[PDB]
Formats: structure tokens, sequence, C-alpha cells
RNA sequence: AGCCCUAGCACAGGUGCUGCAUGGCCGUCGUCAGCUCGUGCCGUGAGGUGUUGGGUUAAGUCCCGCAACGAGCGCAACCCCCGCCGUUAGUUGCCAGCGGUUCGGCCGGGCACUCUAACGGGACUGCCCGCGAAAGCGGGAGGAAGGAGGGGACGACGUCUGGUCAGCAUGGCCCUUACGGCCUGGGCGACACACGUGCUACAAUGCCCACUACAAAGCGAUGCCACCCGGCAACGGGGAGCUAAUCGCAAAAAGGUGGGCCCAGUUCGGAUUGGGGUCUGCAACCCGACCCCAUGAAGCCGGAAUCGCUAGUAAUCGCGGAUCAGCCAUGCCGCGG
């Protein structure tokens, strides 16, 4: 979970945003 | 507990049956602090415990347990030469306290898939008697006995 | 209505001086809209103790900036008469607004 | 990585370039290993530095992307 | 190796800031830096007066730098001559035109700072030290106080080996938070090294 | 007409307005098992009623705020009773028993330096 | 080299970034708050002098 | 004259050595119930008594006794945070009470309530029963809170010749065309190995996608960035708002509901590596983080050992800040579910 920067977990841990987790 | 005798923590009764002894084995199978996931098995089990027996859920839990209830253990004390283990009886708080717990123990090393169903015939098994929760209290009951020669000591 | 603002880093010397311009805008004046206290606005610092290596045991400061707020509905220059030049702050800050 | 420029040091293609109007150099040497190397600026030989010497790489093609301290290594056995 | 500052222990009651400004979080490091300057500049030149604090105020060009000394004829001369060159000295570098207040103590054997003070300065005229410890003591005992305390660091009396000798009567409660103790920490920096004295004077409370 | 009482339950506060009637209970522009949907506990924040025998002949409108929902739910359940003891002031000597008048002091404890957690103390290694 | 290297944190640098903070009497590298240009130990220092305005003994 | 430039002279400089020459500040036994003094009394004397004893306490806390009677540094208390109540105050908060609502607390209207923050009230062993000579221990009501209600700040005489000359200060000793100084590169980032502290995991009380105000501290006008458009995204155009209870970082996550995976090294786990990019910055090879595609490792709960924690604690899930262009933060300091 997470560190699969390709998961939505992976991103909000992660603290970024992106495609697997985008702002709205 | 070196200086007062431990108040027994009180329970807040079920939000259902009202029975404090629910919400306990509700606690021991809880995991990281979720007791609603929690609750939603111990009784989306009680539910498998209606379609498969006739029977109330709670007096089919209730006496599960009582069938899970050491009578006599064994602690370990040692002396002046090596260490031996007395079998010592098993009073009231701590038999809850193991049987409880050894159930949902017992329930997680069985093979359906979900915790629900796990819960629910471990539950069930021990209430007819042949629960692996049941093999480990016998056990106990058992491995005292073979040391029965010990319980001359008694602390 | 009259916005003048109050900040400070003092507690006591706010609501004292700040009702100072409850009294002086009273007296000479007319109804009041009082002193009502915005939140305070805490800075930390937290420090090791030593000079060296001791990572564990530090200390704790804070600079808590209290601000209080002030507004009055009589535009009139018979209320800017201790308004004009009657101090007792030290280190407070004025921010007057329209 | 970059990719408005390629933020190669200035005074290195000075020489290149002005090397490069019959200019056949090999005593070239460096210390810009922070510089990419650039379109067949080939043929030459930079002696790059290390930290403690430099060192004669004869540059190719199919390596023109790279950076010049990537052939100069820092350190010892590997 | 504990014990705080009882000084800092105490700020919000018992004891105030050496400093009632108000600023904001880009001018502050600055009004620090000046502020603290002007404290480097007094108590270099301005030493012999004899200094305990020296609040300061500001807002906007106006300074309150109420230097406080048991001797204010040093600062003066005998009509204006000195001060009137600090007023400047200080605006010298400071770009700002500077007031300057003048106090005095109506004790100096109750100014910790000054208590500690005189106590170094007799340790750079190789003095007897458990001597005036005893006496600093004894002195500040007999100002009125109702408990006081002092103390020195080490190479005491020029020694091999680094002490730390130490003297008190009546309360000196660093526990109590109503307690109003000043304190005053003097260097003494003698021929073979440095010793460190604490003072302590404790006066009342509700 | 009306009835009204506060509470709260760690960082979570209840505005609770009592009307008897029917049966219905608002929070924050929401029906009870649609804001406290799929909670198990959340009928819990109602034996007030059920002790006294309020039951349902009482209306509620509730807004809360603070918290996360199983704190307001202990937070209404005060509110609930801080209410209904201010409609029948002899509604107390009945919720003594079952104290459901008490503002539950138990809140996140500091975390402190050079622990990790509070009480959570750092790994020891010894050799 | 502590003075050679006090007399060049204040220096305007060639390039931007080679900026850094130092304790204005330490002249001291780390650990330098933004608010104060004062090491971590210079601060404690005067925060219990009382020569830190509003700067009070934290406690919750 | 001031000030700058060359040759000279005093002197600067040194993170060079000495923490066993030191100041200062910290760590430690240990928040342990202790360590002492004055006068008297005892003893040739070092010393003792006091402080031993019984009851009691979290406590040398009190009580009762006693050649002692008191006192200081301690303990506790005076301070801060959290709980309940009350005044003061209304550009945050609502029909709770009524009219318009483009149904958003948005417009008058209003501070009752929530909140924001100043000052107060409140708990003391006060009252009833029980044992006790007492202090006090077991209960019981009243009360938001009951016996230290919960959490902080606070660290006695002193020990470890504890730590630190590399934060600073300082005695001494040592270099003074170099043990000083400036730069450009390199190094502190090496890698057969070994341990500490952590992080992510080994999955079904689980992982993935979709949709759904639970809101409790903090930061931001050479910055936070709503909202637009382009882009799978990183991010780049454009541009509103707020010196900020008003605008923004803000999505809180665990959760609830829906669907999917069906026990598999898997839709578990994301290491390694190929490639293509974005951003900050003079400059990312050594040595940056972030996005996207492809790759998908070891790992099926861990020997002998051994760590933390007694209640809003442990466990678990996000949140912010400090440093800071950026970031190797999984660290640290805090916050709440």
């Amino acid at each position: 979970g997470k560190g699969d920067r390709r998961t939505r977990r992976g991103k909000i841990w992660r603290g970024t945003y992106g495609k697997y987790r985008p702002r709205k | 507990a070196r200086r007062r005798r431990a108040e027994v923590r009180q329970l807040q009764p079920d939000l259902v049956y009202g029975d404090v002894l629910v919400t306990a084995f509700i606690n021991k199978i809880m995991r990281d602090g979720k007791k609603n996931l929690a609750a939603r098995i111990f009784y989306d089990a009680c539910k498998i415990i209606q379609e498969k027996t006739g029977q109330e859920p709670l007096k089919v839990f209730k006496q599960a347990v009582e069938n899970v209830k050491p009578r006599m253990e064994v602690r370990s004390r040692r002396v002046g030469g090596a260490n031996y283990q007395v079998p010592m009886e098993v009073s009231p708080r701590r038999q809850q306290s193991l049987a409880l717990r050894w159930l949902v123990q017992a329930a997680n090393q069985r093979p359906e898939r979900r915790a629900a169903v796990r819960i629910a015939h471990e539950l069930m098994d021990a209430a007819e008697g042949k629960g692996g929760a049941v093999k480990k209290k016998e056990d106990v009951e058992r491995m005292a006995e073979a040391n029965r020669a010990y319980a001359h000591y008694r602390w | 209505k009259i916005r003048i603002k109050l900040r400070g880093f003092d507690h006591k010397t706010l609501d004292a001086s700040a009702q100072k311009i409850v009294e002086a805008a009273r007296r000479s004046g007319a109804q009041v809209s009082g002193p009502i206290p915005l939140p305070t606005r805490v800075r930390r610092f937290t420090v090791i103790r030593g000079p060296f290596k001791h990572k564990d045991s530090r200390e704790h400061f804070e600079l808590r900036t209290h601000n209080r707020l002030v507004d009055i509905i009589n535009p009139n220059r018979k209320t800017i008469e201790q308004l004009m030049t009657l101090d007792l702050p030290t280190g407070v800050e004025i921010e007057i607004k329209t | 990585s970059l990719k408005k420029g390629v933020f190669v040091d200035d005074h290195l293609l000075e020489k290149v370039l002005e090397l490069n109007a019959k200019g056949e150099k090999r005593l070239i040497k460096t210390w810009s290993r922070r510089s990419t190397i650039v379109p067949e600026m080939v043929g030459h030989t930079i002696a790059v530095y290390n930290g403690k010497q430099h060192v004669p790489v004869y540059i190719t093609e199919n390596m023109v992307g790279h950076k010049l301290g990537e052939f100069a290594p820092t350190r010892t056995y590997r | 190796g504990n014990k705080i500052h009882p000084i800092g222990f105490r700020l919000g009651i018992t004891r105030d800031w050496e400093s009632r400004w108000y600023a904001g979080k880009k001018q502050y490091r600055h009004l620090l830096l000046e502020d603290q300057r002007i404290r480097g500049l007094l108590e270099k030149e301005l030493y012999s007066a004899g200094l305990a604090r020296v609040d300061i105020e500001r807002a906007a060009d106006n300074v309150a730098v109420t230097v406080h000394v048991a001797k204010p004829g040093v600062v003066i001369g005998r009509g204006g001559e000195r001060i009137r060159v600090l007023r400047e000295e200080l605006a010298k570098l400071t770009g700002k035109n500077v007031a300057l207040n003048v106090q005095e103590v109506q004790n100096p054997n109750l100014s910790a700072p000054l208590v500690a003070q005189r106590v170094a300065e007799q340790i750079e005229r190789r003095f007897a030290v458990r001597r005036a410890i005893k006496q600093a003591v004894q002195r500040v005992m007999e100002s009125g106080a109702k408990g006081a305390k002092v103390i020195v660091s080490g190479r005491i009396g020029g020694a091999e080996q680094a002490r730390t000798e130490w003297a008190a009567q009546g309360r000196v409660p660093l526990h109590t938070l109503r307690a109003n103790i000043d304190y005053g920490f003097a260097l003494a920096r003698t021929t073979y090294g440095v010793l460190g004295v604490k003072a302590y004077i404790f006066l009342g409370e509700v | 007409e009306q009835y009204y009482g506060t509470g709260r339950r760690k960082e979570a506060v209840a505005r609770v307005f009592l009307r008897p009637g029917n049966g219905k209970v608002t929070v924050n522009g929401q029906d009870f098992n649609e804001y406290f949907q799929g909670l198990v506990r959340a009928v819990a924040a109602l034996e007030p009623l059920r002790a006294v025998d309020a039951l349902g002949r009482f209306d509620a409108y509730i807004t809360v705020r603070g918290g996360g929902k199983s704190g307001q739910i202990d937070a209404i359940k005060l509110g609930i009773a801080r209410a209904l003891v201010q409609y029948n002031p002899d509604y107390r000597a009945k919720l003594k028993p079952l104290g459901f008048l008490t503002r539950d002091a138990r809140v996140v404890e500091r975390k402190k330096y050079g622990k990790h957690k509070a009480r959570r103390a750092p790994q020891y290694s010894k050799r | 080299a502590r003075k050679a290297l006090i007399e060049k944190a204040k220096r305007t640098p060639k390039f931007k970034v080679r900026a850094y903070t130092r304790c204005v009497r330490c002249g001291r590298a780390r650990s330098v708050y933004r608010f104060f240009g004062l090491c971590r130990i210079c601060l404690r220092e005067l925060a219990h002098k009382g020569q830190l305005p509003g700067v009070r003994k934290a406690s919750w």
C-alpha cells in the first residue's frame, strides 16, 4: 500500500498528487 | 500491581443484547481500534448462528464460552533446584479472560475465508463441544493432573 | 462605524489599553461594539537544552500574538479627543482602518 | 533532468568551437564535469578532473547525451 | 547538570522582560540585533557606572533605554558632558534618534548582577574567595533581604583542580514561582582561567 | 414548546434542542440514520430517552461540530440528558444511576519530547 | 575556519544559492531560526535573560 | 584630514592540542525522599541526637510519641494546558424566533447557543455511616469533577576526574610565505562485511476503483494559491482573494455505502532496473526530489535473545510545523480520529 506510488494510498503517504491521486 | 489490587475495569454493556460479556468478546476481536468492523463481525456472525440453528445466538455464545473456561491450569515455580509446574485452580476473572481470548485465536485458525463465518462455526463448534478452542482447554486440564505430583506447593 | 485593530504579546496590557479606547470613546462618544478577541497565534520554538548531543531533553518556548478587536459607531471628532494623543501602551501596535 | 538548454559551461565550447575551425588539440583539459556533451563534438579528447587529476577520455558519438563526469569516476576499487 | 534559569522560569510573574516592544515577523530579527548591540555597547563603555538592568521599549523610532545604575553620576559627569555623547553614541550607528532615561538603585546590595559583579572584581584582585562569598551574602542579608545565596565555579585560589564553593542564608526557594529572586551572573577573567559567579536574592510573595 | 442542553465530548460539541411529538431527530440537515449510517454505536446516543420512557415522544433538532462521529455520539448523548432535565428538573434523580450527566474528561493526552508518542518510549538496545 | 567564514556569511555571493544563515552572536552555521538569526543555543540563553520579548516558557 | 593602493612594523588568524587547567550549558542516578544547619543534650574523640520508633502518605506527607526545639535546600503549593459553571465583549456563530433565499448563514435582523479569550466561581476531607488516640484508610450522597480529577513546567546535598575547547567564553601549549586565507573540482554519499534506530510489507478484521462536512492545532503578501485553460500526471499558462476567526495550503485518513479481486508470491508486497518527462537551482555524473510507462525482487509473520505500554494509555490513521531554493524526512516537535 503505502509504498506503491501508483496507488492512491501510496500518494497520500508520499504526500503527492497525480494520475493515481488527482486533486478533484 | 505492587500497591493496590487493581479494580477490574467495568465494561459498557452491549448495544443489542445489553450484555457486558458480549462487548468483552467484541473487544478481543477488534484489531487496531476498529470497534465498528469488530461488532459487525460478531453480529453478522450471530446471523449465521440463526440461518443454521434454531437457537438464539446469545445462548449459543454464552454456553459456548462456559465450555471453554478451564477449571485448572499450571503456573511455574522454581526453587533451589529446578523449575516445576504447580497445578493451580483458576479464578473466575481469569476463566473468562482465557475462554474469550482462546475463542478468537482458535477461530482465526479455521479455514473459511470470512471473519464472520469463522467466529460463528467456532462458537457453534464449541457449543457442541468439538472446537479446537476447546482443545486448548482440555489440554491445560490435562497438563495439570499430569503434574498432580506437585499440587502440594500452591501459593 | 470605525475599525481599529490591536495586536500584542502581552495579554494584560491590551484588554487594559483597549478598555481605554472603550472609555475614551464612551465618555466622549456614544454606542460601542465592544472589545472582541480574535484568536491568538502561537509561534512555537522547541530547542534541545544542550550545546552538544542530547537529542532528548529539550525546552519549550512560545510567542503568543494575542489579537483584540474594537469598533465604534459614531465617527465624530468629539471622540478623537483622548484618541488624539493620550497614550498608555508600551509595545502594542495599532491598525486604524476605515 | 532539464529541457530548456543543456546547461553546458560556456567557457568550454568557446574552446571547442574555436577549436572547430581547423583545430586538432588533445591537450584540452577541464574541471567542467557538470557540462553536457553536445552534438558531434566528438573526435576531441577532453581530459577531465576527477578531483585528483585529469583523465584522457576520447569522445565518440553514442555518448552524446551524457555528461563529462560520467567518464571521470571520482573514487577507487569497485 | 540540572537547575533552570531562575529568571527565565519567572517571566510572566515575578520578573518582566528587559525588552517591552511588540514587532513583527521580519523586523523582530533586526529590532533584536539593534536591541542587543546596544547593551554590548553600554555594558562595555559603561561598566564603571555599575549597570544592573537595561530596559528597552520601542514604537517606530522612540526607544526607552532606561539604564538602572547605582552611581548615575558616571553616565553624566557634572552637568551633561558624557550622557550627551552617549545619546549621540547610540544614535551614532542606530540610524534612529534615541531617547535615554537614567535610573538609580536605592540599594546596590540588592542588585544581584552587582553583588555577583563585585564578588568577581575581588577575584581578579587575588582575593580570599571563601570570605568574599561569606561577606557578599552577609552584606545582602543586612540590606534587609529575606534570603540570599552565592556560588563560585572553579580554579578557586588559582588551584590546579576546579572546585565550587558556595554559601547562603535565609530562604532561597527556587521552586516557588511567587519568589521574586533576583539572579545575576558575573565572570572573572583571571590570569590562569575563568571563574563563574552566580548570585541569588529572594524578596517575597503574594 | 422547547428544551435544551449542551453536550460535549473530546473536542466535539452538540447544540441539542428538544420538542415533544412524533419521533424524528434532525442532525445538520440530515436524518439521524443518514449521518450515523451503518455505525453500530449511534443508537447509544438516545439511551437517555430510553431510560425515562421519553422514547420517541420527543423530536430533536441537533447541530454538532468538533471531533469525529463517535465523539459526537457521546456529545449528543450528553445534550439529550442536559436538555430533558431542563424540561423536568425531577428528571435528575433517575439519570444519576446511569450517570448520563458527566462530561467524560478523557481526551488525547499530550505528546512528550523524547518519547515517540506520549507514553510510547523509543527502543532500548543495551549492547 | 570560523572567522574568515563569518565575514563571508555576509558577502553578497556569486550565484544566489550559496547564501546561508548564521547565529548573529555565535557565528554558528547549523540550526539557525529565521525569525531570530540565532543558534538554538544563543536563544535559550536570551529567552531566559528576558531579552526576548513575549517569548514565554511554553507549558501545556 | 577621511579613506582607499605598494614596501615595511606592532598585530590579526587558526574548527591546531589540552573537557584531566576551566566558565557556561546539558546528560545521569532520579522527580528518587532524600541531603543539611542552628542551639541545646551525649561522647576523650571521629561522631551521635534532631532525621531512630509506631500509625500514615505519591513524599523527611502528615499524626502520635521522644533530650531535644526549630530552621534551610527538597516534597507539596503559588504558574501553564484540559474538564463543569458564571460575568464582560459581538465583520466567527443561527428560524433556537420570526420575512425575503439566485434555498450557499447570503441581506437586514439578533447574541440567546457553539465558538474565540480575559477575569472569576468551583473541591476543602466540607456532610451522613463505619474502624482509629490522632493523621487518616473503607464506604455512601450531593456534584461536570472526590480524595494528587488528567496532563505539563519545576530536577535537593552530591556521584560518574560523565559530555562539550566543534556553539560561545577561557588558562596554557603549538603553526604563524602556513596548522592562516581564496577559489575550482572531488569527499563527508565508498562497500566483502557487522550492529543500532526506523520504514514498507508478507495480505480477506485484506488490497483496488467509485461516491459520500466527521472537522479538533498550525503556517502563508520576494509567499499560501481558490478558479480557469493545456497536460494521462509532475507541472506550465492565466488570474481572483486575504498583512488573514474573513482568503489559501485543505484532501484530512482510518470510516460509511457501491462494485471489483477469491487465496494465489496473487488485483498481496513495490525492491531493482529500462525509458520518457516535470520542477528548484549558476549547475542534479559522482550526489536531488516529483510524475508517467514498462520491469516487477526478497518477503507466507521471523533462531537464541530482546523493546514499549496500566486508559483516551498501547495499538492503529491522517494532519501541521520548525530547518529549508530544492531534497534524499521513513527523522524530530506537535495535533487530533
